[PDB]
């Protein structure tokens, strides 16, 4: 959580959530016998392709909204 | 039901090309109900979002490589 | 001829065998962090600080 303040400032607590429910999802896999290396490069491909999907998907250009875009923004924080 | 009619709303936009507007439902925490979140004004900076994924999954990864904990008593 | 020396001192084969025994234990508890499949280990040491 200290990280993801210092390198970006917002997200602190879905940060937290996040990785909490990624290592217990994991876990259930693990008891399955299913092998932690498995488990980790199906995570790593799974977090590369969230974060492609996102930036061709998912990503609004801010100046298509002008200074409403930081109003919302700010006021979503 | 939020969920599954959040995951509704975005199932549809997948899989058919010209409902591609529902990409941008999230949730209306006030009423209950999904609702274009990009019309209403609900945005973060998308490094908010990339940057959670890498540093979660790094974290997870971490502690899920372990398996074998050896905890020495203190010397005093 | 028939029996050799008696051998009458038995500390000898004992400490070969606690030794044997040790050496066993430190291998075993290591094998399972071998390989491409093998596990990392948590070490705590007394001050608290922890590696993995
Ligand atoms: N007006 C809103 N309507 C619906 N959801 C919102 C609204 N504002 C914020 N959210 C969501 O609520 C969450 C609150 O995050 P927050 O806990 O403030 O961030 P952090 O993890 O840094 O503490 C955000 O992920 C955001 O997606
Ligand atoms: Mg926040």
């Amino acid at each position: 959580a200290d990280l993801q303040d210092k390198e970006v400032g917002d997200g602190t607590t879905s940060v937290v959530i996040i990785a909490a429910e990624l290592l217990k999802n994991a876990d259930e896999l693990v008891k399955q016998k299913i092998h932690p290396t498995s488990v980790i490069s199906g995570y790593r491909l799974a977090c590369k392709e969230a974060v492609r999907y996102i930036n061709e998907n998912l990503i609004v250009n801010t100046d298509e909204l002008g200074r409403d875009c930081l109003i919302n923004a700010a006021k979503t924080s | 039901d939020l969920v599954a009619k959040l995951r509704a709303f975005h199932n549809e936009a997948q899989v058919n090309p010209e409902r591609k507007n529902l990409k941008w439902i999230g949730l209306d925490l006030s009423n209950g109900k999904p609702r274009d979140n990009k019309q209403a004004g609900v945005f973060e900076p998308t490094i908010v979002k990339v940057k959670s994924l890498k540093f979660a999954t790094e974290a997870a990864i971490t502690i899920l490589r372990i398996d074998d904990l050896i905890k020495l008593h203190p010397e005093s | 001829r028939g029996k050799g020396a008696y051998q009458d001192r038995d500390k000898p084969a004992q400490i070969r065998f606690s030794n044997i025994s040790a050496a066993k234990a430190v291998a075993d508890a290591i094998r399972t962090s071998l390989g491409p499949k093998g596990m990392d280990k948590m070490i705590q040491d007394g001050k608290g600080d922890v590696t993995i």
